[PDB]
């Protein structure tokens, strides 16, 4: 186990999906009656360290 | 002469602690895993005069409840608990075990399961429709949508049961499902109550919590202590062997 | 007697043994000190064994007067 | 073993620092996010021996380092245009209020609102906005001015009709807020008792329609801190290695 690997992986996944929706929006620029899409992100759960 | 026995006991307990650390390291990728702590306890023996012997026995207080990271697999029915959430499942003998492994599977007959153990929610072991898509809410509600049906036919079908445990009152079992200790069980009842303060999220799966730095330092310390104990054994044996010559005449 | 040197203390809040400041006490043992103590004790043991052997030999030979 | 324990504490501290750095880097495109920085401190100091011109000749051994807190830089982020008509951005201080399913109330900062099937105003995720603004059907256009008033127009109406006001809350000390997941904060003992107010009064902020507040993450700062964390980790591992060499030689002889 390592702390930052599974955080950077999630960041890569988020950027990948953002690029995916951008490419989808760009692909159908000549279609009729289409609406652009925007993805919204959010942070995951937080772990609290207990202090004295 | 008996000073050899305390040293050999220390070496054996160091070997046991090394085994525990190796077991912790081995399953460094099993989802919903809790590491095993370890410590050495001094056990002095109270004889008649000049109490100079204090043995040592390895002991494991229990699992440390620091949550590990969670991988975003985007799977619709993968849940991750909160800081002290616990999915309640039914074990092999009917006891209610607590886990953090959110990887939920569905059988052919719509029966939910986790590693072969049927998860119990509000009521009994919850069973969803035969082949419907399943979605988990942010607080444990289960929604089912029969495939092919219009999207406005999604219906709640059950609710998970999430309990909150502090962490210092839960002990591991042989199968690997945490259960309350005797005192905590007496104080809070035989079976816990589904508190509404716990919230979960879908699409992510929690890994294990094992610290590589702690593992490495523990291994180094164990090796060094073993070497010192072996040196003590050698010295005591040599002294006794040379002292037995005095018995001759 | 227990050594009057102050015991060490390390930071560990997630342990029931910790005090209000999150410090758990650990013994103050000098590993090198114990090693050299074992060495000196073994050597003195050998010296006393040799003394006893020689004195036993002289006592045994005394009776041949 | 003292060196081993101290170096273990140092490695754990560096691990947590790298963790918070990675967390800041991950959500660089999350609306209404504030960066965090971790602060460390020393442990207790052992006094082994009490103290013409010579050195004082006193011994005082350290113990190690522990992380104390992670402070969030509640600065002002940039505003990016999404061209939508139901998105708002905070100019200054203030947090929105939303209701959690259990019943308690939690506060958010980012603005990205949809309308549920009933008509009420909810955030992306289903949580209902506490002031409970309801937008009826046939809403030709929705307006959220620099003040909290929300006004909807209808078919053949000379003047828009007001359908509520979006007051927002303020805290005495916002750094002490507890940040649960999903872009939410809950009141704690550290932060003072929140007070709600209309925008533009009592130090509150102003609402801009059609813009969202981006996170204030400094990529160059994070990269430099990451390099320093890696180098400090490599330095600290040498302490463990040297202590191991010493112990091995001692055991051998």
């Amino acid at each position: 186990m390592i702390s930052s690997l599974w955080i950077a992986k999630t960041g890569l996944d988020a950027q990948q999906t953002n690029m995916d929706v951008i490419a989808n929006n760009l692909a159908n620029v000549s279609t009729n009656g289409f609406k652009r899409q925007r993805a919204v992100f959010e942070d995951l759960l937080y772990q609290t360290i207990r202090q004295p | 002469d008996h000073a050899i026995y305390t040293a050999m006991g220390a070496a054996s307990q160091t070997l046991n602690q090394q085994a525990v650390t190796a077991s912790n390291l081995a399953n460094a990728s099993t989802p919903g895993f809790r590491a095993q702590l370890n410590a050495l306890r001094a056990v002095p023996v109270d004889g008649l005069s000049l109490a100079t012997r204090t043995l040592v026995t390895a002991s494991t207080p229990g699992a440390d409840m620091t949550p590990g990271q969670l991988d975003y697999t985007s799977r619709p029915l993968d849940v991750a608990l909160q800081q002290d959430g616990w999915l309640v499942v039914q074990a092999a003998d009917g006891a209610e075990g607590y886990t953090r492994n959110g990887n939920i599977q569905v059988g052919p007959t719509g029966q939910l399961t986790i590693q072969g153990h049927p998860v119990i929610g509000e009521g009994g072991p919850i069973t969803v429709p035969e082949g419907s898509e399943i979605t988990i809410a942010a607080d444990g509600t289960i929604s089912a949508l029969n495939p092919g049906d219009p999207p406005n036919t999604v219906a709640p079908v059950g609710r998970l049961k999430l309990v909150k445990a502090e962490g210092n009152e839960v002990q591991r079992s042989d199968d690997g499902l945490f259960r309350l200790t005797a005192e905590a069980q007496a104080e809070r009842g035989a079976v816990l109550a589904a508190d509404p303060s716990i919230r979960i999220m879908s699409g992510v799966l929690e890994g294990s919590n094992v610290k590589p730095v702690e593992a490495m330092t523990d291994m180094i310390a164990n090796a060094r202590r073993f070497e010192m104990q072996m040196k003590v054994i050698t010295s005591v044996d040599e002294n006794e062997g040379r002292a037995n010559q005095l018995l001759s005449m | 007697i227990e050594s009057q040197a102050p015991e060490k203390l390390v930071y560990e809040p997630g342990n029931p043994l910790a005090d209000a400041n999150g410090y758990v006490k650990m013994p103050n043992v000098d590993v090198v000190g114990e090693m050299v103590n074992t060495m000196s004790a073994s050597r003195s043991y050998q010296a006393n064994i040799e003394v006893l052997n020689t004195v036993k030999s002289m006592m045994l030979k005394t009776l041949t007067l | 073993i003292s060196s081993l324990w101290i170096a273990k504490t140092g490695l754990d501290a560096q691990q947590t620092n790298m963790d918070v750095i990675a967390n800041n880097l991950a959500n660089v495109s999350t609306n209404g996010f504030k960066r965090q920085r971790a602060v460390f401190e020393d442990l207790l100091y052992q006094t082994i021996r009490q103290p013409q011109t010579t050195l004082p000749s006193g011994l005082q051994i350290g113990t190690g380092v522990r992380p104390v807190a992670t402070e969030r830089l509640h600065s002002q982020g940039n505003l990016s245009q999404t061209n939508n008509s139901k998105d708002v951005a905070i100019k200054g201080q203030g947090f929105f209020q939303v209701m959690l399913p259990d019943g308690t109330s939690a506060y958010t900062r980012d603005g990205s609102f949809q309308v549920d099937q009933n008509g009420q105003l909810v955030t992306a995720g289903g949580f209902q906005v506490q002031p409970a603004i309801t937008i009826p059907a046939n809403a030709l256009s929705i307006t959220i001015g620099r003040d909290g008033v929300v006004s909807v127009t209808q078919q053949g109406q000379a003047a828009p009709v007001q359908v509520g006001q979006l007051n927002l809350t303020t805290f005495m000390n916002d750094t002490g807020l507890e940040s649960i997941g999903e872009n939410l904060y809950i009141e704690t003992q550290s932060s003072g008792a929140p007070n709600e107010s209309t925008p533009g009064l009592n130090g509150a902020g102003l609402l801009y329609q059609g813009y969202v507040e981006t996170s204030n993450v400094n990529v160059a700062e994070e990269l430099v801190n990451m390099i320093q964390v890696q180098r400090a980790y490599e330095i600290n591992s040498k302490a463990v290695s040297t202590t191991d060499q010493m112990l091995q030689k001692l055991t051998q002889l």
